[PDB]
RNA sequence: CUGUGCG
């Protein structure tokens, strides 16, 4: 089972929400992160496309 | 025993060592006693050691040592293609 | 024996240790001491009670070690008799009396 | 009582009168020690109290027999006397008759009262009825369960609609903005007229800049002269404090003459010698240091010389020859302690050097700073060290011993320092700084701090502090750095805020450590429930109002604005203000718990002890309850019972319909027996099914006391970070009353469930349960509870088990709680002692404590000494009791939740704080209500909610251990600070051992490599500045994880002993030899006890021994033992203020169930520089004397570890501290492989390359493989120790002990490993596996990050056979065919015999 | 002790117990000689009867 | 009960 539906970066974001390995993440967290380097600073594992 | 008896003027000195299986009293070689290994005891030998040029040196050092014994009972089949995890063609390709 | 004559076949027992030794000794120089011996795995022989048969050549530093001698090297060549066919150039000399 | 004072010079209750003067000799016998005690106190005091009058003086003397022991024949005469005698009273009083027998059978015979004993009198005094009546009239217990449910139903609709829809419920939403607003209001001081600068702020800090930014700029036989000087004042300070002399002062003016006479010595013979170095080195303004590190100005000091030479001719002769006849051995002074050391020389040296005296600014503008954050990164380290020496110089200052002035005195504004004391502290090569101070001790003092570049005397300034609490940054100056350090790097989310938060986290961290105070922790600790308030969605309202923390001096301002800014910089914004709240949250919660930089250890004794009786009487005072000296027997007078009794009805006559009593302590008694009632039919999480029934002079007993006492307290704080926690000391009767409580309650709680305070089991579920709670995104509600202790009642504790049934396993009888309601009456009345110095204090002398002292000084009785109440349960006196009422309350509780709110709540009770994991059903605006109603049910309980509890679904926290979405915080400056503070420093090595075992539990939690490293560097440098030296062993530096992660103390010291011995051809060649013996040992052969008598010679001979078993000859042999390390512990232990081995003392410590840090290293270093080291035959010499007798050897042996490992020749000056270093590694190396497996012999490899962002956290397993059979008993070691040491065993060993039976009948004879592993560590001081082995790992998990495992040295075990012993596959296939050959010669039945009686059945071998 | 062995013996014709005993013997001795772990967990277990 | 130890 994935997280708790929360972007586990924030820890405020339960919406629409997109899963990077094994936990959820948001749409802005997610840009951030992948416009930065390739891997995930929290599960450590190259986030999605 | 090798004690000198409770006196002498001389003790302590001549050190006998081994480097390729050769009794080497001071520099000369005396001789080479055979030693028979069948090549699974070889690579047996090869897995237990400490780093890659010990590896290097003990396999380079191993066929000039095959010169003074006669041995080629050793498995020329997939044991050798598990021996062949250490790649040192330039080994096996140097006594010619 | 109760293991069928399984164990270690002795023969092989020697035969390990001195492969052990020579493969252990076309690494790098080393004196063939006891220390070099003693902190081998395969030097077993001082077990196996029977010991009518050592390894190749060093039978005489074997049997020393069964009286556990602190030798460390010297001219072990027996097979030419060091201690047959040896010259008896003997003779005495004067006295000091107490 | 003749047999008893002979032995004290007593006549034949003892009266001696000699001239003016009469000794008093009082005695007693009573074996019980609670009735000894009580005698004992009572004889003190009535004698005491007789020297008042008979003064207006007596030796008083009180001779306690706890026996009656006798010389008069033998033994005889004694005891079969006594008991024919209560014999004949058998055969032929009622009270006395029973107080005769019970008072000698042994201690405990008949007489120790367990919770059995009810068999007294039981007896009424006109009191206990009308108790039971106010404690037992609302009480049924059997109330049905419908009933209760409906009430609870009518309740919730109660609540809602009156105290939740009003708005007067406790708890509500976060509203962050809100949160961040109240945070900068309460903290970043607006309306102060404070500068926004900490040096301008703080003094200690101006004067640290000064230092610093003073000695970067200007430089940041030259060095042979100033040596000179330190060893002639070493010498000379030697000789003062041995009494060489009649009286101090001629000590100090003869110590003064030697330095001045040394100072006209080195004048001459030398071009310009007080010009250069003197004013480059140990000088200052017309003063010259001296012995007791005083400085005395010259022009005074030959003033004083002329005095006692003029006035007292010939005294230079005799006071030199009485020094001479006394101490042979400091006679080094030759032209010293001489004639009248030249005094026109010395006014000429004294009017060369005329210079400004120091000022010693006593009374407390432009801001010249460089603005700090605008810094260099070398400048702020550079602030540090100056910090560190600064801090230093104080531990030092306050380690001068009391002396005398030798000036007259003329502290109001300024003082013109001339008689002055000062600390010296090297910071650059020309430059040095003083710290002036005229006070000693360990008081608060005033300082001044000054420099001296070139003999230029520059004032740094002056400050006021307490010298005992700067001990932290002593040496700190990389420890705190790297926290830093890595602290600003968990913020590498956001390149740029790292910018910012890093110099502004080094600024808070340098305030905190340059003003070391109560309110700054208080301040930090409100930060770290704000954070924990701000993370979560639901906060108590009165959060901000516990935050705000009085600052009453800029000092803490500054701190104040600085934590305040820090925490906006990390939480302030928009959008983009929370991109890596986790990191965030770490970041914020480390740097509240910077709170513990600054130690705990009470500034001012009396104030803290003021404050503690304040914090105990304010809760009684505001109740109504506060009887002062009751009776001190058990009989109360009629307004005593009156006002007790009132108290319990005000206690328990809170309604279940009013929300104006939620505060005031007391339980509802409906709600109470609701709780009982669903207790009783197994209807909560917890049952009254238990299981081990706990059941297992005072001649009589009532409600009250029982003839003995009164259950008598002492009044008392603890040290803690944010507020001194209360302490209750007490007598021994009342202490074993408080045990019995005690056992009875734990018992009972391990029978539950859910309860967690000393079953780490318990605690270690409710760990997972939580983290899986926070992951799923349950409820987390940490929950604390506010003055838990003061309003806690014994009597509360009586209405809950009034009707407790507690069924039992097998009986179901519903065991009587008789005699623990008699023991928790009796607790109900106890008497607690305030302290005298409390009393004296308000004697002498707004406030609510003050003015109830005031008005019970005379108004109503006299002077207040004894306080007895209903409530205020003393804090650890009844503890698992209130556990166990904490957890059948919230176990109600949870049941009324999940019947009212349809939720699923699951809680974990530790007696002070709990936390409760709800999971909702189908943010959390919707459950507000639901937590209001918990809220409001607990304060109609005893359970009155803190302020600081939290309610959210993002982070929980229980037992100061924060659990987070996906990981857990790991506490980093917490557990740095730890390893900073709690220096116990008794034993270097048990020092080394101390700071091993918390870097060890700060590792498993995650802290970092390079600051455990910086750690093991400062605490060498503590041992090495106490004069101890460096020694092989010690603090591991250069670590890796692999030396924590499955690896022991003795696994850290093999690998420090191998990064002595670099390129490893001697350790290498030990291991060896180790592994062969292991080999030789482990694969059975003959290897068990004649290695312990090979071992017993020593460190020499053993070592000889073991190599004689490889082939070491005498060649190798004595190439291993030519390394040396000097061990001053060699011939037993170092004397500090027959010497068995430390193995025999941890063993009696397993077996059997207010000093300041800084005060202790002083201690320390002062008992490692005084006469510690012994020789062997009862003569101790100093450390200097044993490190003397070292030559310059420099033969490539002494140079790969200088100071530390010596050759065989290079000790032949002093031989007796000389062992060798490599048979330690050989035992260290032997007793790893004994505890954690046969990896310890291969050799280090390394990684090649290994990117993981220095964040990349995870749990690793320690990998041990361990072979010591897994269990370990106590049983086992003592057997061992019995089988190998037998003259060992029966002295010094096991003379308390009364189950040597099962330790004699062979309990698991011979384990493995347990004869010469257990003499490797009985010879060895410091080597200590034993106590590992009887031992858990306590850590079983360690958190790290991956940048360290990916650098972890590769170091796994490898077969010494080469995979050459039987190739298992041939031994399974041998073990079939002998099987199948010897079937097939008669049919045998293919049953175990005909598999364990045959010979290659090994496959039990083969791990 | 060998001529009562051997008295025990006789008494035990055609051996097919005397044998088992022999032979849990010489496993119990394979196993104490050979080294292994076998020293005093048998005083334990003699002390009974 | 007693210390001269930051280089
Ligand atoms: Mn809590
Ligand atoms: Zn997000
Ligand atoms: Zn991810
Ligand atoms: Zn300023
Ligand atoms: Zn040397």
């Amino acid at each position: 089972l994935y997280g708790r539906y929360n972007c586990k970066c924030c820890w405020f974001a339960d919406t629409n929400l997109i899963t990077c390995n094994d936990h959820y993440l948001c749409l802005r967290c997610h840009q951030t992160m992948l416009r930065n380097s390739e891997l995930c600073h929290i599960c450590w594992k190259p986030l999605p496309t | 025993k090798y004690s000198y008896r409770l006196s002498g003027p001389e003790n302590q000195e001549d050190p006998l060592v081994l480097k390729d299986g050769a009794f080497y009293v001071g520099g000369e070689r005396l001789s080479t006693y055979k030693v028979e290994f069948t090549g699974d005891l070889v690579v047996k030998a090869l897995g237990a050691l400490e780093d890659d040029e010990s590896v290097v040196s003990m396999l380079h050092q191993l066929w000039p040592y095959l010169k003074a014994t006669s041995q080629v009972i050793l498995f020329q089949q997939e044991d050798f293609t598990i021996v062949h995890d250490l790649y040192k063609k330039q080994l096996t390709k140097s006594i010619e | 024996y109760t293991d069928w004559e399984l164990g270690l076949s002795p023969q092989q027992i020697c035969t390990n240790f001195k492969t052990q030794l020579v493969l252990s000794s076309m690494v790098n120089p080393l004196v063939l001491s006891t220390s070099c011996l003693k902190s081998f795995f395969w030097f077993n022989e001082v077990l196996e009670l029977e010991d009518d048969s050592q390894i190749e050549l060093a039978e005489l530093t074997d049997f020393a070690l069964m009286v556990k001698n602190q030798n460390v090297s010297r001219a072990m060549f027996v097979e030419d008799i060091a201690m047959g066919y040896v010259v008896s150039n003997f003779e005495g000399v004067r006295i000091s009396l107490s | 009582e003749l047999e008893s004072c002979e032995a004290h010079a007593c006549q034949a209750d003892g009266f001696k009168l000699t001239g003016k003067t009469l000794i008093l000799l009082e005695t007693f016998v009573r074996v019980n020690p609670d009735e000894f005690e009580k005698k004992w106190k009572a004889d003190m005091s009535k004698l005491l109290n007789l020297k008042h009058d008979l003064q207006k003086t007596l030796v008083p003397i009180v001779d306690g027999r706890s026996n009656y022991n006798n010389r008069f024949v033998a033994d005889w005469v004694i005891e079969r006397i006594r008991w024919l005698l209560i014999e004949i009273l058998k055969a032929s009083e009622d009270q006395e008759y029973q107080r005769l027998i019970h008072s000698l059978s042994n201690v405990k015979n008949q007489s120790l009262g367990l919770e059995n004993l009810e068999h007294l009198k039981r007896n009424s005094l006109d009191y206990d009825e009308r108790l039971n009546e106010s404690l037992f009239i609302g009480l049924k217990g059997d109330i049905r369960e419908s009933t209760v449910r409906e009430e609870l139903i009518k309740l919730k609709l109660w609540f809602k609609d009156e105290v939740f829809s009003k708005g007067l419920g406790k708890f509500k939403l976060t509203d962050r903005r809100e949160l961040l607003e109240s945070l900068s209001s309460l903290g970043a001081h607006l309306d102060s007229d404070v500068s926004s600068c900490p040096f301008c702020n703080n003094k200690l800090m101006e004067i640290v800049y000064n230092v610093t930014f003073s000695c970067v700029e200007r430089t940041d036989t030259h060095s042979n002269i100033e040596k000179h000087y330190l060893s002639v004042l070493s010498l000379c300070n030697k000789i003062k404090g041995l009494k060489v002399f009649n009286t101090r002062r001629n000590t100090l003016l003869f110590l003064d003459l030697i330095m001045v006479n040394l100072m006209v010595d080195i004048s001459d013979s030398c071009q310009d010698a007080i010009e250069s170095l003197r004013k480059s080195g140990l000088i200052v303004g017309q003063m010259v240091m001296l012995v007791n590190d005083r400085v005395l100005d010259i022009l005074e000091a030959v003033k004083l010389i002329r005095k006692k030479i003029g006035t007292n001719p010939n005294w230079v002769k005799n006071c030199s020859k009485i020094l001479e006849r006394s101490h042979p051995e400091i006679w080094h002074h030759l032209s010293t302690l001489i004639k009248q050391p030249d005094f026109n020389s010395l006014i000429s040296i004294a009017q060369h050097l005329v210079s400004d005296r120091p000022i010693m600014r006593y009374s407390v503008k432009i801001c010249r700073h460089k603005l700090f954050q605008e810094m260099s990164s070398f400048e702020q380290m550079r602030l540090f060290k100056t910090l560190s020496s600064i801090s230093l110089s104080l531990i030092n200052s306050m380690k001068t011993s009391f002396s005398s002035r030798l000036l007259v005195n003329e502290y109001f504004g300024n003082v013109r320092l001339r008689e002055c004391y000062a600390q010296r502290f090297y910071l650059a090569e020309s430059l040095v700084g003083f710290l002036f101070y005229q006070k000693t001790g360990e008081r608060s003092r005033c300082y001044s701090v000054y420099l001296s570049d070139n003999g230029v005397m520059s004032e740094q300034g002056s400050f006021y502090c307490d010298p005992k609490r700067f001990f932290l940054p002593v040496f700190s100056d990389e420890v705190l750095a790297g926290m830093c350090e890595e602290m600003t790097s968990w913020l590498d989310f956001d390149t740029g805020l790292m910018n910012d938060t890093g110099p502004i986290l080094r600024l808070l961290v340098l305030a905190i450590l340059c003003s070391p105070s109560k309110r700054n922790q208080t301040f930090l600790q409100g930060l770290r429930y704000f954070l924990m308030a701000f993370a979560n969605q639901i906060h108590h309202i009165d959060l901000t109002s516990k935050l705000v923390v009085e600052c009453k001096s800029s000092s803490e301002v500054v701190v104040q604005r600085l934590a305040v800014g820090l925490f906006i910089r990390l939480l302030s914004g928009e959008s983009d203000a929370s991109l890596f709240f986790s990191r965030r949250f770490k970041y914020l919660l480390n740097v509240s718990y910077l709170c513990h930089l600054i130690t705990k250890e009470t500034p001012d004794r009396l104030t803290d002890q003021i404050k503690c009786f304040e914090k105990f009487i304010e809760p009684k005072v505001k109740f109504g309850c506060a009887v002062v000296n009751p009776s001190l027997n058990g009989k109360l007078t009629v307004d005593q019972e009156d006002i007790m009794i009132n108290g319990l009805k005000k206690f328990f006559s809170k309604s279940l319909r009013d929300t104006e009593d939620v505060q005031t302590p007391g339980v509802c008694k409906e709600l109470l027996n609701y709780c009982v009632s669903l207790f009783n039919r197994g209807k909560l999480k917890v049952s009254g099914e238990l299981k081990n029934n706990p059941f297992r002079s005072p001649t009589e007993f009532t409600s009250i006391s029982s003839n003995s006492g009164n259950l008598k307290f002492g009044l008392s704080y603890k040290e803690q970070v944010g507020s001194n926690r209360e302490l209750y000391v007490g007598d021994l009767n009342t202490k074993l009353m408080t045990r019995l409580v005690e056992d009875f309650s734990e018992a009972v709680g391990n029978s539950m469930k859910y309860t967690c305070l000393n079953s780490e089991k318990e605690f270690e579920r409710a760990i997972c349960d939580m983290k899986m709670a926070v992951n799923n995104g349950d409820l987390s509600c940490s929950y604390d509870h506010s003055k838990w202790g003061p309003t806690m009642s014994p009597a509360l504790f009586l209405a809950l088990l009034q009707m407790l049934e507690l069924r039992t396993p097998v009986d179901r009888s519903k065991i009587d709680l008789d005699s623990v309601k008699s023991i928790l009456k009796w607790h109900l009345h106890k008497v607690v002692e305030v302290p005298i110095n409390v009393a004296e204090a308000y004697c002498i002398g707004t406030s609510l404590s003050e003015e109830f002292f005031h008005q019970t000084m005379q108004l109503n009785g006299q002077i207040p000494s004894h306080i007895m109440s209903v409530l205020d349960m003393g804090q650890g006196i009844l503890h698992n009791t209130s556990d166990l009422y904490g957890l059948i309350t919230e176990q109600f509780l949870c049941y009324a939740l999940d019947l009212l709110y349809d939720v699923i709540p699951v809680s974990y009770t530790s007696s002070d704080d709990q936390i409760t994991l709800i999971k909702t059903p189908s943010d959390a605006a919707e459950w507000l209500e639901m937590i209001c109603f918990h809220e409001f049910l607990s304060s109609k309980l005893n359970k009155f909610v803190s302020p600081k509890s939290v309610i959210g679904t993002f982070v929980a926290e229980f037992k100061s251990r924060f659990f987070v979405m996906g990981e857990e915080t790991p506490l980093l400056t917490k557990f740095v600070a730890a390893a900073l503070h709690n220096v116990k420093c008794k034993t270097p090595t048990q020092l080394s051992e101390t700071i091993d075992t918390i870097c060890d539990q700060c590792i498993a939690n995650g802290v970092s490599t390079k600051i455990v490293t910086r750690i093991s560097k400062r605490v060498n440098q503590l041992i090495r500045y106490s004069g101890y030296g460096e020694t092989p062993f010690g603090a591991i530096e250069d670590q890796d994880v692999k030396d924590w992660v499955d690896g022991s103390r003795g696994y850290r010291l093999q690998r420090k002993i191998e990064a002595i011995f670099h390129d490893d051809k001697e350790t290498s060649f030990i291991r060896n030899c180790a592994r062969k013996v292991f080999n030789d040992i482990k694969r059975g052969r003959i290897f068990e006890e004649n290695l312990i008598n090979l071992i017993g010679r020593g460190g020499d001979e053993a070592l000889t021994g073991f190599l004689q078993y490889a082939g070491c000859s005498e060649q190798e042999v004595n190439r291993v033992l030519n390394y040396r390390w000097v061990n001053l512990s060699s011939f037993g232990d170092l004397r500090l203020v027959e010497e068995v081995p430390t193995l025999i003392k941890t063993l009696q410590s397993k077996l059997s169930r207010q000093s300041s840090v800084a005060s202790g290293f002083i201690g320390f270093c002062k008992s490692m520089g005084s006469k510690c080291v012994r020789d062997g035959k009862g003569g101790f010499l100093y450390i200097k004397e044993v490190y003397s007798g070292v030559s310059a050897c420099t033969c490539e042996i002494c140079a790969l570890k200088p100071k530390i490992i010596y050759c065989n020749n290079s000790l032949n000056k002093v031989s007796q501290f000389s062992k060798p270093i490599l048979w330690d590694y050989f035992s260290l190396v032997l007793t790893n492989a004994c505890e954690l497996g046969e990896w310890v012999f291969s050799t280090v490899k390394e990684p090649q390359k290994p990117l993981n962002n220095q964040n990349f956290f995870w749990a690793v397993k320690p990998k041990v493989v361990r072979q010591i059979e897994d269990q370990l008993g106590m049983n086992h070691v003592l057997q061992s120790i019995r089988r190998n040491y037998p003259v060992l065993f029966d002295e010094h060993l096991t003379p308390f002990m009364n189950d040597l039976q099962v330790s004699r009948t062979m309990d698991s004879g011979r384990l493995k490993f347990l004869d010469v592993c257990i003499a490797l560590d009985m010879m060895n001081e410091n080597l200590g596996i034993i106590s590992h082995l009887l031992k858990t790992r306590d850590n079983s998990v360690y958190i790290v990050k991956q940048s360290d495992c990916a650098l972890a040295h590769i170091r796994q075990s490898s077969y010494t056979d080469w995979e050459l012993g039987l190739s298992p596959q041939q031994i399974c296939t041998n073990f079939k065919t002998q099987l199948v050959l010897s079937s097939m010669v008669n049919p045998l039945v293919l049953s175990t015999s005909c598999l364990k009686s045959f010979f290659w059945f090994n496959e039990v071998l083969e791990l």
